């Protein structure tokens, strides 16, 4: 329809509160609503995330208990924020983040309440490390079918969009639903104090203790998995011996024969652990 | 050194121009400013001093040195010397390469025949309707190439590409005659392609002094009043993309039209072809207004401002303007405003060489991605041609590291 | 380059198109006849020999490349005394 | 023409120290 730019702002909180509900109840898709402000026309800023109660035991059903509702901005009326609701969220888990029929049947109910209340999707599975992933929708009408659909201001977030992207059912699903950009802004305190407990506090407390205790390994565990170490490093080595022989037997270097590989560099790098962990010893033990 | 320089050029050699294209090295390889005036101003010296008459080698050093006494001492010498054969080469080469600042600043040493010859090289208004009636009697182009063009007709952005299209092959001929064949194609997108007509219109008629009011007096928003909102908020817009670089009653025609309008809507046509009549020249009073466009708190028309706000003041860096901009561009809550100052920022910095660097560092500075960029636009553009190798680690190096795309 | 987030954007590339026509002006508004030649080939010179012709001042459009080519009408009333290597306006002298 | 011939390779001479630091910085980041 009448389009604008399409971006959605988040808050940090809001990721962790998707992956952790969304986690927590992996088979059946989890409702949930979300909690933020309507800045102007075409961002919007999720600040809040709270998840909503499960009910009988059947996948995608969706309620609104409105004394939940009550209740619960009425504590963050109590809290230091009280502000407005701006959409909802839920998962689905096993496939590539569509919304259902369901999904459609609470938004067109949903959307006389609020214009640009945006559903999103998290997924707990299809992502691992690199990927969020964040999904977020937009619902179409079927009046203004007659009228264009496609101003689409900033054209970058469209072209975009089509990037993460997969299926025969989404390119169904690019009726009914254009999707929006998200992104994501960071609080440098946040962010270095996230970098203080992802990169300090993966190291432990008082900072001298496990490297001490890699000193306590240094004398009397070490030896046994050197004993494993020289081993392997007899026994792989008297095969291994065969390898450029038979390099010269072959070919000039065809296909992958067989099984096995020299494997060697992994159990020199425990041997660098052994040294440098020795070298813990005079750096802990002295001073 | 410069004196044995001098040396060098006072000899018994024959010497046409050895002292041009050794000029040309100079301008080529110079280190700093610091040398380039010092090696300059007395080979200009020893042209004056110089028997044969030569004006290119006194004009280049005057576009160069940026003087606005020492063209006023050689236009008072030619028009002294009453040939008007000689006084035309420098004072059309005058109009053509500097800025606005110095053509208006040494118009006050001009009225300090001789009254009517400063109308005739200072306003070089002329000039332009003489490439734009070059531009209307040749006319090379092709209708079968927008068929082609035309019949793949999608409803999408397109159309701002077909309209933007033929304002380029029509640029400087003010010939509507894409108005003319069609009339429901051109209204079959909403606002945004009728903006883009209704500025296409300017792009049609770039350096237009004569008909241009009368002509987009049909596109006046204060008669017509159409529905759409930029489509009368067009025509100011189009206005400032016909009077670029050059102010006339067009400061003083849109100045009280910003201040009496509609809402937001025709300020973004209203201010930007303002500060681009008005582009380079440091204008306070359209500054004035663009203040208030700042602080209107929107975004729509903070982009208004933004693009604005460096363009009235192109190469002035105003250090309370960037005070004004980055200090209203850090507890904003939009992103239009800090993508439009950051344009600004980086447009008010233009030729600095190394003045620009206590800015670049706080730019470099910020977690801001759209700061970091804004830096990053502020060292493209405060150094424009400059072959030093300053800016080239940092910039390159940040092309490597930052982790936003657009940056 | 940046034109997505404000459309408009695309109309400020009027701005860049320059001018490339070789003028020549006697006094301030005179137009004299006059057309001299080039040196090269009556190909190249298309936009879609012993020399190729120029106009008189409207001016003649030119290639950035093709301005030292040119040569000053040697044989015609109207000469150019300046060293001509670009377009522009210029002095168009009559002898 | 050995003013110009010269003056010119101090560019390259540039040129060089700037990619010499620059894939070093490009080898870095490509790890990651
Ligand atoms: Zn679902």
């Amino acid at each position: 329809a009448v389009d604008t730019a399409e971006q959605v702002y988040i808050s940090s909180l809001a990721l962790l509160k998707m992956l952790k509900h969304g986690r927590a109840g992996v088979p059946m898709e989890v409702m949930g609503l979300m909690l933020g402000e309507f800045v102007d026309d075409y961002t919007v800023r999720v600040i809040d995330v709270f998840a909503m109660p499960q009910s009988g035991t059947g996948v995608s059903v969706e309620a609104v208990d409105p004394v939940f509702q009550a209740k619960m901005l009425d504590m963050l009326k109590q809290t230091g924020r009280p502000e407005m609701v701006v959409g909802w969220y839920h998962s689905h888990p096993g496939f590539g983040c569509w919304l259902s029929g369901v999904d459609i049947n609470t938004q067109q109910s949903f959307e006389a309440l609020s214009e640009r209340a945006v559903a999103v999707v998290v997924d707990p599975i299809q992502s691992v490390k690199g990927k969020v992933v964040i999904d977020a929708f937009r619902l179409i009408n079927a009046n203004m079918m007659v009228l264009g659909h496609e101003p689409r201001q900033t054209t970058s977030n469209l072209g975009h969009l089509n990037k993460p992207s997969i299926q025969a059912l989404i390119h169904g699903l690019n009726r009914h639903y254009y999707s929006i950009t998200i992104n994501y802004r960071k609080n440098e305190l946040e962010q270095k104090m996230l970098l203080n407990l992802h990169k300090k506090s993966w190291m432990e407390g008082l900072t001298l203790q496990d490297y001490s205790e890699h000193c306590k390994h240094n004398e009397s565990v070490v030896k046994e998995m050197l004993e494993l170490a020289k081993n392997y490093n007899k026994a792989v080595e008297e095969e291994d011996k065969m390898t450029p022989e038979q390099l010269a037997i072959k070919n000039v270097g065809k296909q992958d024969p067989k099984r096995h590989l020299e494997e060697h560099v992994d159990v020199l790098m425990t041997s660098n652990i052994v040294q440098c962990l020795a070298a813990m010893l005079d750096t802990v033990v002295f001073k | 050194r410069l004196d044995v320089f001098e040396k060098t050029i006072l000899e018994s050699n024959d010497v046409p121009g050895m002292l041009a294209y050794s000029l040309k090295l100079c301008m080529s390889l110079m280190q700093n400013k610091q040398f380039r005036n010092k090696v300059l101003r007395v080979l200009v010296k020893i042209y004056m001093n110089l028997e044969k008459p030569d004006f290119i080698n006194v004009c280049q050093c005057l576009i160069f040195l940026d003087d606005p006494q020492a063209v006023s001492d050689i236009l008072e010498k030619l028009v002294k010397e009453d040939n008007l054969l000689m006084a035309y080469q420098i004072c059309f080469d005058l109009y053509e390469s500097a800025s606005q600042q110095f053509l208006s600043s040494v118009i006050q040493n001009l009225r300090t025949d001789q009254t009517l010859k400063m109308i005739k090289i200072l306003s070089g208004e002329m000039a332009i309707e003489l490439h734009l009636q070059f531009l209307i009697r040749n006319n090379n182009t092709d209708l079968m190439i927008l068929k082609n063009t035309k019949d793949a007709v999608r409803n999408s952005v397109c159309h701002t590409a077909t309209v933007i299209a033929n304002s380029f092959m029509h640029c400087g001929t003010t010939s509507d005659q894409f108005l003319r064949d069609n009339l429901e194609w051109l209204a079959r997108a909403t606002n945004w392609a009728k903006f883009t007509a209704t500025a296409s219109l300017g792009v049609i008629h770039k350096g237009h002094e004569k008909e241009a009011l009368q002509l987009m007096a049909t596109y006046l928003p204060k008669d017509t009043s159409p529905g759409s909102a930029y489509q009368e908020g067009g025509g100011l817009y189009a206005l400032g993309l016909i009077h670029a670089n050059h102010g006339g009653d067009i400061i003083d025609y849109l100045l009280n039209q910003l201040k009496n309008a509609s809402n937001d809507i025709v300020r973004h046509g209203g201010s930007l072809g303002l500060g681009l009549a008005a582009m380079g020249t440091a204008r306070q009073d359209v500054y004035d207004l663009l203040k208030t466009n700042l602080y209107q708190d929107d975004a729509v028309t903070g982009e208004a401002a933004g693009l604005a706000l460096g363009l009235v003041m192109l190469g002035s860096k105003n250090a309370q303007a960037i005070e004004d901009m980055v200090g209203y561009a850090q507890e904003t809550q939009h992103e239009k405003i800090l993508r439009g100052l950051a344009v600004g920022i980086a447009l008010v910095m233009y030729g600095r060489m190394e003045e620009a660097d206590a800015l670049i560092e706080s730019l470099c500075r910020d977690k801001d991605p759209i700061l970091r960029r804004s830096g990053m636009y502020t060292v493209a553009m405060a150094y424009c041609g400059s072959g030093n190798n300053k800016a080239i680690r940092r910039l390159l190096h940040v092309a490597v590291s930052d982790v936003n795309d657009d940056v | 380059t940046q034109f997505w987030f404000w459309f408009p954007l695309s109309h400020f590339l009027s701005l860049a198109y320059t001018p490339t026509c070789v003028i020549g002006l006697n006094k301030d508004l005179k137009m004299p006849k006059v057309q001299y030649k080039s040196n090269c080939k009556p190909s190249t010179f298309a936009y879609p020999t012993a020399k190729a012709k120029k106009k008189e001042k409207n001016p003649a459009r030119v290639m950035p490349a093709q301005l030292k080519v040119l040569t000053m009408p040697e044989t015609c009333r109207y000469q150019p005394f300046k060293p001509l290597s670009i377009g522009g306006i210029i002095i168009l002298k009559d002898t | 023409d050995l003013y110009s011939r010269y003056k010119k390779l101090q560019q390259e001479l540039e040129f060089l120290e700037v990619q010499e630091e620059y894939i070093k910085d490009e080898q870095k980041n490509l790890k990651k």
